Order: structure tokens, then C-alpha cells, then sequence
């Protein structure tokens, strides 16, 4: 989830838009 | 770990910025 | 402007607030 | 919603917990 | 200025990425 | 004015966000 | 890279308190 | 609107900041 | 205190390091 | 790296969010 | 103090509450 | 640069000025 994927490596705001709801 | 916890309080301001009018679950363990 | 300033601040008290449990933020009436 | 809730007076710690998942 | 753009209404963060260098 | 103080203070944060690698001038004054 | 992005959030808001109306350059790049 | 709570959010951080090793007091009142 | 003081108009770095221990 | 710092910053904003009327000191040591 | 309590293991707001006036 | 001087190690008020336009 967002805490393994974003945490480890940098999140673009295009990663992150994928856990809005 | 307090690492993982300063690096959810930005992950959480970057999905409001991001979200906008769709909001967000934070589900750290998923 | 200012609903806008405060939903940030709001997000992150929630992330404090909740810890572990997570939250549901949303803007919806 | 918690806008209308949280933004014209402060929510206290419990009104807060009222999100948590 | 951005203050007067983005502080009298909100930004969209295409609008934000006009001050990008 | 405090209440644009408050505000560029979201604005710069929303610029670092935004901006990634590139960077941004921030120059209140326009 | 997460802890360079991290403290780069705070820079900015330091930056941004110290810099005044001058505003400020923020570029990552070294 | 809940702007002084708002204001002393970002006056504590400016205080961090500002005060480095002393450290700081706050108080709303 | 504090919020009188830089709440409405801007607080310099030296106004705000008189809030320090 | 800063951690140290980034970590007291995240304290203050804690401190700001549970802490009352009569407020609190910061004095990291 | 707080730093040695509350950097490499998460503090609870209970245990930061201590800190406060 | 900013990130290279002042991630590694802490950057004083005076030498943050020194990224100021
Ligand atoms: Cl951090
Ligand atoms: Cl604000
Ligand atoms: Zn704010
Ligand atoms: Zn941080």
C-alpha cells in the first residue's frame, strides 16, 4: 500500500492520485 | 518507527492537495 | 480559500488523531 | 461533513476520532 | 501575484505549475 | 497581512509538491 | 530519496519564514 | 472561521524554527 | 502574548524570538 | 540528516494539537 | 525528554499530553 | 546546493538567507 510504495521511494502526485477515493 | 509516521503526515498533505474534491482513506497497512 | 487552508490543517490532526486506524477525509456535504 | 464541522469552531480531539477509520 | 491568484480563490495544481521553474 | 502569510505559507508547500525536481521561484510581490 | 524530499517540505517553509517578501529560489539541484 | 487556531499552528512551527536549541513557549492567552 | 501580538499583522524574526526560553 | 529536527517540528504540531488553554513549553533536552 | 521519548518510537498523544502545561 | 548543505546537517537562520532572492 501507499506507506510501501511512498515511503521507500518517491511518490509523484500521479502515484498518489491512485489512493484517492 | 517513528520514520514511517513523520513520512505519513506528508504522504497525507500531499493526497489533500492532490485529491482535491475526492478526498481520501489513509489506510497505512492496507 | 479558508475551508481549503483549514481541510490541511484538518488532515493533519486526523493523521494524529487516528494513528494506526487510518481516516476517511472527505470534503462531501 | 467534517468541513462544516471542523471549520467554523474547533473540533475537540473526540469530534476528531469521529473520522478515524 | 500567485497571492492574489491563488489566495482569493484556489489554485488548481495545473494553475500551481505556472510558477514551476 | 497575516491571513497571506498563512496562505503562502500552503502555497510554497503546494509548489514544492507540484514543481518535483524543477523547483520554483516564490516572489510575493505582483 | 524519501528523506531528502521530506526535509526539502520543511526547507521551503523555513525559507519562506526567513526570506520575507524577498521571496526565495528553491532548487534542489546541487 | 477558526483562524487563530490556524494562526498558532504556524506560529509554533515558526517558533521551532526561530528558537532553535532554547526552545520555546506557547500559550494561546 | 503571542496571538495578539502576530495574528493580524506579521511577525518578525525578532518579535517572534522573544517568545523563546 | 536532519532527522532530529524534522522530528521536533512533527512534536511541536503534536504538542500544538493536544495541549490546552494554558499551552506548553518545547525544550527538546 | 521529549526528543529521546518520542523520535525513534511513536508517542501517543497520552504521552505527549505530559509535556503540556 | 540548499539540499546538500542544509539536509545533511542543520541549517542556521543566517545561512537559510543565503537561498533568499
Ligand atoms: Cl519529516
Ligand atoms: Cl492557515
Ligand atoms: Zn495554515
Ligand atoms: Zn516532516
Amino acid at each position: 500500500g501507499i506507506v510501501e510504495q511512498c515511503c521507500t521511494s518517491i511518490c509523484s502526485l500521479y502515484q498518489l492520485e491512485n489512493y484517492c477515493n | 518507527f517513528v520514520n514511517q509516521h513523520l513520512c505519513g503526515s506528508h504522504l497525507v498533505e500531499a493526497l489533500y492537495l492532490v485529491c482535491g474534491e475526492r478526498g481520501f482513506f489513509y489506510t497505512p497497512k492496507t
